């Protein structure tokens, strides 16, 4: 069970850790988050009380190093840093724990929600979407644009999601225009799965990461990517049976976790109606169709 | 974006452009079967591809053989249209290729965009104009070459005959759309107006009769009257 200590909390902020969140008051003696489950990626995220604009945060995996948060009064944000001195770090954490200055990652034993949302998400894949190779953790915020959004403007601050474009030479074989446009199986299976992602696990990992950035940061480009990766599967007549069954589980937990009051901005009516009711896979997403119909029947 | 009443003069500028109308590509007669079910029988069709500035018409005849053993023909017809338009563009010298293709029906946008991916600098546009190009098959000589075709064939026409010797493209297009609107609203009446005087003939190399400038004014008036009458009937107004 790993720990991310905080040097201090000098500004009032709502702190997120995965799907949980806590309000911290200006100069409240808060010194971090303990009992973080090993074996998953995690995201620690912030929304300042005085500017509810720019949600921002850090993807990390405590197996890769000792991470802490320290407020920078110059850049005006909570920053993640790595402590390279193991003994200094262990000694900081032990002191803060003894003084009970840390919140406990509040996982219910029965509750597989975070595993279910991050099953295919791997820190090494996040670090290729979010390029800052000198850090082992990855910064994301509400405003970061995607490589695809930038083509249609600072490349160092971009989300390098895999570009998916249904009306592109990549998507459409010369001579198979109608076939490839109406049935995206060659784009899904040959170009994306065999070609770029290498396997369905890496495809799902990017889909799951896109969703989590959409949900936690309101990152619009991430929402676009999440829907494009759903639509590419649902629009393929030929998808491995294990991928459809896995996709139904992935989407079910994503729809289950989404705040009820954000369905208006985070769910694309056209994509979900097409995927559940018109697409080749209209009858392949039983769990997702049932939770969507019971939780968001207005959207449909 | 969309071609409308606001940007109408753009049709007659010096940027090569083509209209594409797919309404006569897939044509059927609906009939009863022996068992009393309904079936269709396809007849020959055509793509109507028109340069509004020059009057050059690329009439690609769609022979019924292209539908043999195919499903969802009304869908396929849009893709076959886009395939043939793409093939026509590729067949033209670079300096003759259009800078824009305007489709008369919005359902042609995606098929044409996907077939033209190799031509990213050719703009594919819809139109808000309600153009009467469906009535092309009321032009006897166009109907005759389509129905007689025994195989896929492209036939080239000038839909304005020799009008551009005397009138501008704008005026020629206006005359063409008025003739086609009349033929669409009441074909029998429009054809009566066009041939009533036996002394005015259609040249072998033309589609329409050899009217003098004064005769065209009379004809155009008779076409307007036909259209308004018909409209009063349609709506009881």
């Amino acid at each position: 069970m790993n720990t991310v200590p905080f040097t201090s909390a000098p500004i009032e902020v709502t702190i997120g850790i995965d799907q949980y969140s806590f309000n911290v008051k200006e100069n409240q003696p808060f010194h971090g988050i303990k009992d973080i489950p090993i074996g998953h990626v995690h995201v620690i995220h912030f929304q300042h009380a005085d500017n509810s604009s720019m949600r921002y945060g850090y993807w990390f995996d405590c197996r890769m190093g000792n991470f802490y948060i320290q407020y920078d009064p110059k850049d005006g944000l909570y920053k993640m840093m790595e402590e390279r001195d193991g003994a200094k770090f262990e000694n900081i954490v032990h002191n803060f724990k003894e003084r009970q200055m840390m919140v406990s990652y509040p996982k219910i034993d029965e509750d597989d929600t975070w595993y279910n949302l991050t099953e295919f998400v791997q820190m090494d894949k996040i670090r290729k979407i979010v390029r800052k190779d000198e850090n082992q953790f990855s910064y994301v915020d509400s405003s970061m644009t995607t490589v695809q959004e930038n083509e249609l403007s600072d490349p160092a601050h971009s989300l390098n999601y895999t570009v998916i474009n249904f009306k592109s030479r990549e998507a459409i074989r010369p001579g198979h225009e109608m076939e490839d446009f109406l049935d995206k199986s060659y784009y899904l299976n040959t170009v994306m799965l065999q070609g770029i992602f290498k396997n369905s696990s890496n495809y799902f990992g990017e889909l799951q990461f896109a969703f989590l950035n959409a949900m936690f940061f309101g990152n619009y480009g991430s929402s676009l990517q999440w829907h494009a990766m759903i639509e590419l599967i649902c629009s393929s007549a030929t998808v491995p049976k294990h991928m459809l069954d896995k996709l139904d589980e992935i989407l079910y937990y994503q729809i289950k976790t989404l705040p009820e009051q954000y369905s208006d901005i985070l769910l694309n009516e056209r994509v979900w109606n097409i995927c559940l009711y018109s697409s080749f896979q209209k009858n392949s997403l039983h769990n997702t169709e049932k939770i969507m119909e019971n939780k968001y029947p207005e959207l449909l | 974006g969309a071609m409308n009443s606001s940007n109408y003069a753009e049709l007659f500028n010096n940027d090569i452009k083509l209209f594409v109308d797919d309404t006569n590509v897939y044509r059927v007669t609906v009939h009863k079967t022996f068992e009393g079910n309904v079936a269709t029988k396809a007849i020959n069709g055509c793509i109507f591809t028109l340069n509004p500035k020059t009057g050059h018409l690329f009439l690609k005849i769609i022979h019924t053989s292209v539908w043999a053993g195919q499903k969802r023909l009304s869908q396929l017809a849009k893709w076959k249209t886009a395939e043939e338009v793409s093939a026509l563009v590729r067949s033209l010298p670079k300096e003759e290729q259009p800078k824009q293709i305007i489709v008369t029906r919005k359902a042609m946008l995606d098929p044409l965009e996907v077939h033209m991916l190799d031509f990213p600098n050719i703009a594919i546009r819809p139109t808000e104009l309600r153009l009467p190009f469906s009535a092309a098959m009321s032009i006897d000589k166009l109907s005759d070459v389509v129905m007689k075709a025994t195989e896929p064939q492209m036939v080239l026409f000038n839909i304005y005959d020799d009008w551009l010797d005397r009138i501008s493209s704008y005026t020629a297009f206006s005359r063409l759309t008025l003739l086609l609107r009349a033929l669409k609203t009441n074909e029998e009446s429009a054809k009566m107006i066009l041939l009533s005087d036996p002394t005015i003939t259609i040249k072998s190399y033309h589609l329409w009769p050899s009217f003098t400038d004064e005769q065209w004014i009379t004809i155009e008036s008779q076409m307007r009257d036909l259209i308004l009458t018909e409209y009063g009937r349609k709506y009881n107004v």
